[PDB]
């Protein structure tokens, strides 16, 4: 046991009439990792609650529209995560195809932009950002027959299926955004931010280049009287994303938790339905059968207030997530706007 | 059926919910005009029609007779343990023969005995005075529940009594103090004290003596519904088994419904039911063949209603979430539904998406922007005569950028644009008086 | 119609959100009765009071899932007004270098427009249109050392090098105070041989 | 655990409550103060059982680890026939117009 180190101890050599400039400089390529969207979860409610029987099925009519109410709010949620995913990307909707020539000046895009000798059309490090996050409970997607297997094929996302709760896919597919992806590099590439105001116009990318040390404050000539140096840079700070992408498996945390946050949220709702909430029994067959309906009514009312009961957090919890993950998405649509499509004095 | 009340209370619409797609989709959203969207629906497709009953074939009756109408019951302080087991548990031979004072029954109802099957039976047997018969149950207290008979908190079971001033006549003893209370269904044979007189009291039974006085046999039968062979069963017959349909069934008194198939489990030696980890009862063993069935939802897998808005047509088209084309006649139980969903199980107008098998939409290789999201790329529109179109929804416009390291566009124009960006600000100040909306 | 659609949603949950709490007094919620004075009628207080009861944990349940509905809604809209409140002093009162903040184009001024429960901008954007293409060159060497634009860019209409601004075409001569000299012409890839005009 | 309680002895008068020559007719019920008095009613199953024996509140397996701040005796005679109107939310001649 510790104290915390607050930072490095330093010191500034501060005098009134001295000053520090920088003689050289770092071409930095830094990585920024984002939540978009999340899993679109949906409950049939009548499933989940009264699994599949006509006795609680009519018990469960006097609670009103609870079950209307819920699946009303979670169909909010799934909405809501393509549009999260359509004003991320999507911005722009000129699908600029990829330059043949991957090569702008010396600076080499093409780890960045889709390579052609593959099949799938991503990026270099897109397919590493794509295997770099891992769907855990092998993600859903249960094929119809899958679930009826032998006792070790017993699975909580079989559960979840057998209990009407289900995960919708997104609108767009992977090859849809990294559509819009391939698109906005190669914009930025050839007609830097000039596309993102009106009409994409061809620009050297060099000559682009210039534009943005302007905008840094050095001046024009320090890019032309240093470009292979900072195109090499340029590269090289690409080579270390690809090394640490490559490597490394804690990057992508933030997209990581949130597979994992909903998918433990998901294995608690299933598990929720082994509880007794003080009837007799978690199971609703065996009430049923072992109770006449002046008393098992008594017994069912205990089991659908706590299974609504359960519903009704997981629900509330799914709003708190996704307005947080709205939060992030309308984050990343503001930072492909200012830091994509233009240039950023936003410290 | 969903029916539409008016003002003077009169019907003047219906659905019937399991007619088709449509009247599916008004249902699962209680309202008889419905907008343009696509819409996860709740199943009203199909319900068992038939009874799956299926019970061991022990056919050996119950002992009634040696149990009930013994030469004499033992005395309540003395009272007699018996297993009863490998029998069928008619007890309506009784009705012929005798009348029960007392009948009840603890977490199981009286009326369900006779088709139930219990793993264990054990009936406790005593002679009592009928005032007394009031303290044969959980919680009681009295000389019968402190010192002689106890049952427990966690009872599950029957006591039954009826009056025999009659028959037993005689003496019999109850425990009238002891230094502590017995536990449940411990039983205190001492006679004797330390020193010699004897620690028990007498009920003097005669037919002259008062009502309350007179002796009444007990028994009281107690159960276990364990996860193990039946032992005891009521007299039902078994029928057939009905597989791959969803039906009702009946497995050793355990009821359910759900579709019926071989399985691949083991089970234990003992095992006659499986659950998963939400304790959906997802296989159990056959007792005539001690095969073991898998258990699925009726209901299973998620099935979504695409329309164009009713007022806009009657026409829909459906998707089978991660259903392959060629299964959905089977995932949908296609000869249990009616005719007019049928129609959406099969034919022209089967196109297998990513996020599953669209059905009755035409697929079309013209993409455009996209009206009714699908799902995986796919959106739908009503389109033309008009029909449920489905395509790939266009990602934007085709382009290219004429790049070259010494060429640059220059505007050499522009348009001074006026934009409308609309932004919610406030919502309305609702306020609840909580008394008088619960009140 | 569709214009204010996000105004008209707003409208239509809450609306819809209140519809469905006065409905949801229509359920038994696994009681004898929906109506209070009917179990207060019918029944004593002795079994009454467990109707009451259902009824009551029933209600005010539908009340705490109506009252969480509406702070998620209200946490929103606030993020919309906090928005709106950025955009009014941003947009409104000065002119934004944020790319797509203040609509699409260029940025010059935005109004503000009053709407039930919201506001309207209106963004007014300078557009670029009618594109040309030109040869370009970073920089021009005139004696042996490099000079570049002071802004824009240099270009030739074929026949002639010119500067200009970037943004909209309008030639000038290349003058040694359109533009800044700095080092020898051989560091610059691209550079090209040009008069400078000395005035 | 930790037991203590009032270290009161004298039993309570079973005997002269339920073993009284008679009974009032139950229009004319009695009302007595039981107070200070151990309530151990074991005494009683030597010598009379009762066929009725019915708590509210409290259940009767519980009597004999409680203590009481006060307790009435109403004492009345009524037909067999009646004794199910001795409850909370009765009717009938006795609820009605008697106790
Ligand atoms: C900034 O520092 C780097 C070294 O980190 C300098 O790069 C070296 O430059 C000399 C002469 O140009 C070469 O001989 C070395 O091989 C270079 N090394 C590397 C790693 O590039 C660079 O010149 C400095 N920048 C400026 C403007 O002086
Ligand atoms: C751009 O970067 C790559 C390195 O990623 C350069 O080298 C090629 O890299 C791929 C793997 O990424 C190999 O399969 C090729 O064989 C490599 N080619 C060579 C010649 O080494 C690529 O050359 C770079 N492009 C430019 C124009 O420098
Ligand atoms: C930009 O384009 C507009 C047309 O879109 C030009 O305006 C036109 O100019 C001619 C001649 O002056 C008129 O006859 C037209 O009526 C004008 N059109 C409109 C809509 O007013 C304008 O001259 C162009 N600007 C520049 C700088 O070239
Ligand atoms: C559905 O089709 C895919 C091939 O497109 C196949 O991999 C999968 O196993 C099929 N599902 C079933 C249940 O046969
Ligand atoms: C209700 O009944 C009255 C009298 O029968 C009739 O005039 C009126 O039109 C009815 N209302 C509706 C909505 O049909
Ligand atoms: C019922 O009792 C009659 C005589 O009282 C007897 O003949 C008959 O066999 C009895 N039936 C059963 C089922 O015990
Ligand atoms: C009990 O058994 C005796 C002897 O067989 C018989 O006479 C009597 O009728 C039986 N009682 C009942 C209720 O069956
Ligand atoms: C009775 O049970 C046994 C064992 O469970 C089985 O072999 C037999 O087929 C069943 N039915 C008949 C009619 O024998
Ligand atoms: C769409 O294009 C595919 C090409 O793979 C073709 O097979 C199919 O027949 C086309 N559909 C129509 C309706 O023309
Ligand atoms: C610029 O040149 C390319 C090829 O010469 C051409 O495709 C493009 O349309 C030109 N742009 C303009 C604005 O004329
Ligand atoms: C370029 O611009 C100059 C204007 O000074 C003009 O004299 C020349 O002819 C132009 N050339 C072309 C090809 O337009
Ligand atoms: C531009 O590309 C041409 C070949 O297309 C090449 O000859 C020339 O040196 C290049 N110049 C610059 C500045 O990239
Ligand atoms: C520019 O001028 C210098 C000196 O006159 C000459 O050496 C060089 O080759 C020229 N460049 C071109 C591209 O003509
Ligand atoms: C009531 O008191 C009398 C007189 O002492 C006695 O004979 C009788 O047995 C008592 N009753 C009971 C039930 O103890
Ligand atoms: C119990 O009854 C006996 C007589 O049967 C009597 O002698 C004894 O005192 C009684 N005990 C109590 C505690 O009343």
């Amino acid at each position: 046991a510790y104290t915390m180190s607050l930072g490095a101890e330093n010191s500034i050599a501060y005098a009134n009439n001295s000053i520090a400039i920088p003689t050289n400089f770092s071409i930095s390529v830094t990585t920024e990792v984002m939540p978009v969207s999340m899993a679109k979860t949906s409950v049939d409610c009548t499933m989940y609650i009264c699994g599949d029987s006509q006795e609680c099925s009519n018990l469960l009519l006097q609670y009103g529209s609870f079950c209307t109410q819920l699946n009303r709010a979670l169909t909010g949620i799934a909405i809501e995560q393509d549009k999260n995913t359509q004003e991320v990307f999507a911005q722009v909707k000129q699908m600029y195809k990829t330059p043949a020539i991957k090569d702008f000046g010396g600076f080499n895009f093409s780890q960045i932009l889709p390579d052609p000798s593959k099949p799938t059309k991503r990026s270099f490090i897109e397919d590493l950002l794509f295997n770099k996050v891992t769907l855990a409970d092998a993600g859903f997607m249960k094929q119809y027959g899958e679930c009826l297997g032998d006792i070790s094929a017993r699975d909580l996302i079989c559960a979840q299926k057998f209990n009407g709760l289900t995960v919708l896919p997104p609108l767009l597919t992977d090859e849809m955004i990294a559509a819009y992806t391939a698109a906005l590099v190669s914009g930025t590439a050839t007609a830097g931010w000039t596309f993102g105001a009106g009409a994409a116009l061809q620009i050297p990318f060099a000559m682009q280049m210039a534009y943005r040390f302007n905008g840094i404050g050095v001046t024009q000539n320090v890019l032309y009287e240093n470009q292979k140096q900072i195109a090499n840079q340029f590269n090289k700070a690409i080579s270390q994303i690809q090394e640490s992408l490559t490597t490394t498996s804690t990057a992508l945390g933030k997209l990581q938790d949130v597979v994992n946050q909903n998918a433990q949220a998901l294995n608690t709702l299933v598990k929720q339905l082994s509880s007794n909430f003080g009837a007799i029994s978690s199971v609703l067959n065996d009430i049923l059968s072992r109770l006449d309906k002046v008393e098992a009514e008594v017994q069912i009312d205990r089991l659908i207030t706590g299974r609504l009961q359960s519903l009704q957090t997981y629900v509330t919890q799914q709003l708190i997530r996704a307005a947080e993950i709205r939060a992030s998405a309308n984050l990343a649509a503001t930072k492909m706007s200012e830091c994509v499509l233009g240039q950023s004095k936003r410290v | 059926f969903m029916l539409k009340f008016n003002e003077n209370g009169t019907i003047t619409d219906a659905v019937d919910c399991s007619q088709d797609p449509l009247s599916e989709l008004k249902c699962t959203l209680k309202s008889f005009n419905v907008e343009k969207g696509i819409y996860q629906t709740s199943n009203f497709r199909v319900s068992p029609t038939q009874e799956v009953v299926r019970f061991p074939n022990i056919t050996n009756l119950c002992p009634f007779d040696k149990v009930f109408n013994a030469t004499r019951f033992p005395s309540v302080y003395a009272w007699e343990r018996t297993k009863i087991s490998d029998c069928v548990a008619d007890y309506t031979v009784l009705y012929n023969s005798t009348s029960f004072s007392t009948f009840k029954c603890y977490g199981v109802s009286p009326s369900k005995l006779i088709d139930l099957c219990f793993t264990s039976v054990y009936a406790d047997t005593f002679l009592i005075r009928s005032s007394e018969v009031r303290q044969v149950a959980p919680g009681q207290t009295g000389v019968i529940a402190d010192y002689n008979y106890k049952l427990p908190d966690d009872f599950t079971g029957c006591v039954i009594a009826w009056n025999t001033a009659k028959q037993d006549a005689g003496n019999y003893y109850y425990r009238s103090h002891r230094k502590t209370k017995l536990k449940p269904f411990e039983r205190d044979l001492s006679n004797s004290d330390e020193n010699g007189v004897r620690t028990l009291s007498t009920y003097d039974f005669n037919p002259n003596v008062p009502i309350e006085y007179q002796a009444t046999r007990v028994v009281v039968l107690s159960f276990e519904l364990l996860n193990a062979p039946a032992t005891v069963c009521g007299p039902k017959l078994s029928t057939q088994l009905v597989k791959n349909q969803c039906v009702n069934f009946n497995f050793n008194g355990l009821k359910g419904t759900g579709v019926l198939t071989d399985s691949s489990k083991r089970f234990q030696s003992f095992q006659q039911f499986g659950r998963d980890a939400s304790d959906f009862t997802d296989s159990v063993r056959d007792p005539q063949t001690l095969e073991i069935l898998d258990i699925s939802p009726c209901s299973f897998g998620g099935v979504s209603v695409i329309t164009p808005g009713t007022n806009a047509s009657s026409e829909v088209a459906v998707l089978y979430q991660d259903v392959n084309c060629t299964d959905v006649p089977t995932a949908i139980h296609a000869d249990q539904l009616t005719p007019a969903w049928r129609v959406y199980s099969t034919g022209v107008n089967v196109f297998q998406t990513q996020a599953g098998c669209l059905i009755g939409a035409e697929h079309v290789n013209a993409s455009y922007e996209c009206d009714i999201p699908i799902g995986a790329g796919i959106c739908a529109s009503y389109h033309t005569q008009k029909s449920i179109v489905a395509y790939t929804m266009s990602l934007g416009a085709e382009n290219s950028i004429a790049y070259a390291n010494n060429s640059i566009a220059i505007p050499t124009n522009f348009s001074i644009s006026v934009t409308t960006e609309v932004m919610p600000v406030s919502m309305a100040k609702t306020s609840v008086d909580c008394t008088m909306y619960i009140c | 119609s569709t214009a204010l659609g996000k105004l008209q949603d707003v409208v239509n949950q809450n609306a819809q959100a209140l519809n469905t709490l006065v409905k949801q007094l229509s359920s038994n919620f696994g009681a004898i009765s929906s109506v209070l004075n009917d179990i207060l009628s019918r029944l004593d207080k002795v079994e009454a009071e467990v109707q009451i009861d259902r009824l009551i944990t029933g209600r005010l349940q539908s009340l705490q899932t109506y009252v969480t509905q509406q702070l998620i809604r209200a946490a929103e809209i606030r993020a919309s007004a906090n928005l709106a409140a950025t955009k009014m002093s941003e947009c409104v009162l000065g002119q934004s270098k944020r790319v797509d903040f203040c609509g699409k184009g260029y940025h010059l001024m935005s109004f503000p427009q009053a709407a039930p429960h919201g506001v309207v901008f209106l963004h007014v954007t300078y557009v670029p249109s009618q594109e040309r293409n030109f040869t370009t060159a970073p920089a021009i060497c005139h004696e042996g050392k490099a000079y570049f634009p002071r802004e824009g860019v240099f270009v030739s209409n074929g026949t002639s090098w010119f500067i200009t601004q970037r943004n909209f075409y309008s030639p000038q001569i290349i003058t040694t105070d359109n533009t800044f000299v700095a080092g020898n012409c051989d560091v610059v890839i691209g550079i090209i041989n040009n008069t400078v005009y000395d005035p």
